[PDB]
């Protein structure tokens, strides 16, 4: 990929899948290496084999490299010392979670925990960064009262707060898609959105335009448009 | 998730679920003195409703809404507001009246102007006929009630002992007991009788509703209990296991 | 002799532990849980102590038989303390026998056990 | 200190601030002479090393030598083998505590979990004795209830309940002072109160005289005169 940057001048997309596993390796020989065991058992020198690996990986003046790496996450622990190393080295990030993954909402990014530096509104613009910043407050509020809602229901909440749950329920349902690829074993057609589609979108449902469909018709679709078609289905 | 934050949260679910269990029986025992009110008032409505089978009277208008101040029902205030609402989108030039500060809160929010009255306090022990007649003198005084040709109130009927149903039943005003100065004291009679037949019968409703709603937060505090049991036993094992490793490695060299 | 009155004020003092929970909800209490709380309050009140006042075997004996035959129940809760060391005093003066007995035997046979419940409530009485 | 005691015939303060650095220190000290290291870290030698440090300072029949010694409780777990360990040589605890402080109760310390030698009635007497455990019998059962309260409110308790707690957080509020060192952290002039003093007045409080006061007329005065004077402003 270097060579594509500095030599031939190009843009470059490089794609690593799993970047983890180059920090796991050097685990499974350091001990053979003679070296004392870090936390967890991972190499002492997993900070400098990481930033000699990655911020290689980096644009510079003579070409663009767009790099996609996906990083395992142990036992699901986030807070591992490999995953926590490699966040410090990433521009955007995005979280897939099992417990989002259980709901059956693929692609299962945890939106709270996804993250990025272009989310500013000096470049997304200001509708895009208001509209992004509501969704995440309302997905926040839905979440803080998850204990309530699971101990004492719907039932005792506020009117407000009932709302701000429906309207929560219903945008983890609409942040499903299905992609292409997904369709040998999902069965569903894959669908894309485009930005200002998206954007959009939700801005509609924050709005409350649509807080008379069910959430139902949000799961799994392409769009506004087609949560009004697949609610038309539903109700027929 | 450390130990300790584990452990806090595992000891503040399982009080709530004491508290939760202890409601469930104190709301139990209060149900059986709500019941008996309620038969006693019962007998008295059937009386008149008995005279009303043989005179067969039928009817701005009024519209007297009954609940208790106090949440942990489960639904019990939000069914009578949705009758009310869906009552009153139909003829909105009628005026309410809110027994109970839930359903005062509940219709205030969404119709806020035609509450003329509200009455508060009223909904802890079991109903009277003081707190009825007062209530009655009160809303012939003050809200008027002999000037509008049409009067129902609403309250939460006792179906069954897990459900109950949001119920109207109409108070015809003197106009309408005169044919179809006894029609007029007649009419006061019956308004305090009814609005006190229904305070009883959504006072057992409710009682039986909260018993009900803690039983299911006690339900849903011991999948809780096992859930954050299982996490403790996870993280006690991690602990145990970080810290040995810790040791041995300060050992080894 | 303490076996044949401490066997049920365990069972007792677990009835109150059940219990416990219902004295923040005493606006409506089963006739069953108002009267085990009522016990069990005074029962785990007569269970305190004083540090380096250890008590006889046969100053034991009665405080426990009064206790848990609910004697207690008419004396109000914030006085146990004064029954207690009363109620001794007017043992070791009244019905020694009684205490000399329990001593000497160790147990508690059934005119013994008689006299000592006709003490308690002689006591009790004033 | 140990000077002064022994050779002087004095009798003598040996303030210490920080005990838990002596700890960390031996800590450091030891892992870098290689010893294996203990629990959480902390060197083998850590219980034999306070107790060389401390019962050293100790009253002799030549003099008495009081100290006062702060120590740190590393994120606020009094269970960490440091505090732990130190605990079991002090006569007298005064454990500060961040709940008490958040709510505002300067000087924050913890009036259950602090904990004296001599608060027994044959050294202190038994009116104070008294006092002190109405107090704390009262603030536990108003920390048993709160359980409660944060689902309920007070609505529901027993008058009992209800008055008891009331009482109970007028002391809670009482038991705070205004330090003239503070006098940066507030503009309140500093007060100092005479154990009999204190005594009377949580005597009177806890009896009930003063059931008529607001519960801000307690807070950050000194004695019960305060109290009264306070809630006469107030009014």
């Amino acid at each position: 990929a270097e060579y594509f940057r500095d030599e031939e001048g190009q843009d470059v997309l490089l794609f690593i899948d799993n970047i983890f596993r180059f920090t796991q390796a050097g685990s499974e020989v350091s001990a053979l290496l003679g070296r004392i065991p870090s936390a967890v058992g991972y190499q002492p020198t997993l900070a400098t084999d990481m930033g000699l690996l990655q911020e290689r990986i980096t644009t510079t003046k003579k070409g663009s490299v767009t790099s996609v790496q996906a990083v395992y996450v142990p036992a699901d622990d986030l807070t591992d010392p490999a995953p926590a190393t490699t966040f410090a080295h990433l521009d955007a990030t995005t979280v897939l979670s099992r417990g989002i993954s259980e709901l059956g909402i693929y692609p299962a990014v945890d939106p709270l925990d996804s993250k990025s530096r272009l989310l500013d509104a000096a470049v997304v613009g200001q509708e895009h960064y208001d509209v992004a910043s509501k969704v995440q407050e309302t997905l926040q509020t839905y979440k803080s009262l998850q204990d309530i809602i699971a101990i004492l229901g719907m039932d005792e909440l506020s009117e407000q707060d009932k709302l701000t749950v429906e309207r929560a329920r219903k945008i983890q349902r609409f942040l499903s898609q299905p992609f292409a690829v997904a369709e040998v074993f999902t069965g569903i057609p894959g669908k894309l959105v485009r930005l200002k589609d998206t954007v959009a979108s939700f801005k509609a449902v924050l709005e409350g335009k649509y807080d008379n469909i069910p959430e139902h018709a949000f799961y799994m679709v392409g769009g506004i448009e087609d949560v009004v078609a697949k609610a038309e289905k539903l109700a027929a | 998730a450390t130990l300790k934050e584990v452990e806090m949260r595992l000891k503040s679910i399982k009080n709530i679920e004491k508290i939760t269990k202890t409601m469930k029986i104190v709301a139990s025992t209060r149900l059986s003195k709500a019941e008996k009110a309620k038969i006693s008032a019962k007998k008295m409505d059937e009386a008149e409703q008995l005279f009303y089978k043989n005179a067969e009277t039928k009817n701005k208008e009024l519209i007297v809404a009954i609940t208790s101040d106090k949440g942990l029902c489960g639904s019990i205030h939000s069914q009578l507001a949705k009758a009310v609402r869906r009552h009153l989108n139909d003829q909105p030039n009628a005026d309410i009246v809110t027994i109970g500060d839930k359903i005062k809160m509940q219709l205030l929010r969404t119709h806020p102007n035609n509450i003329k009255l509200s009455i508060n306090g009223i909904g802890k022990d079991a109903p009277t006929f003081q707190e009825s007649a007062l209530i009655a003198d009160k809303l012939l005084s003050v809200m008027k009630a002999g000037t509008y040709p049409k009067i129902s109130i609403f309250y939460n009927d006792p179906v069954s002992s897990l459900s109950f149903e949001p119920s109207e039943k109409p108070i015809f005003n003197a106009k309408t007991i005169e044919q179809s100065n006894v029609p007029r004291d007649l009419f006061e009679y019956t308004l305090a009788n009814q609005m006190l037949t229904a305070m009883a019968q959504g006072y057992a409703a409710e009682i039986s509703a909260r018993r009900n709603a803690m039983d299911n937060a006690s339900k849903n505090a011991g999948d809780m209990i096992n859930r954050y049991s299982i996490l403790y036993n996870r993280t006690r094992q991690a602990v145990i296991t970080n810290e040995l490793v810790d040791i041995i490695t300060g050992a080894s060299s | 002799a303490l076996k044949q009155v401490a066997g049920s004020l365990k069972l007792f003092l677990a009835q109150y532990r059940e219990v416990a929970a219902f004295a923040q909800f005493g606006s409506d209490l089963d006739a069953s849980t108002k009267q085990t709380l009522v016990r069990g309050e005074r029962l785990t009140q007569l269970l305190k102590q004083n540090q380096y006042s250890p008590l006889a075997t046969e100053e034991q004996v009665p405080l426990i038989y009064a206790g848990v035959n609910g004697h207690l129940d008419g004396i109000e809760l914030s006085r146990i303390g004064e029954f207690e060391s009363s109620f001794l005093s007017y043992l070791k003066s009244n019905h020694n026998e009684l205490l000399t007995e329990i001593r000497e035997k160790g147990e508690l046979s059934k005119e013994l056990l008689a006299s000592l419940k006709s003490a308690t409530e002689s006591f009790v009485a004033t």
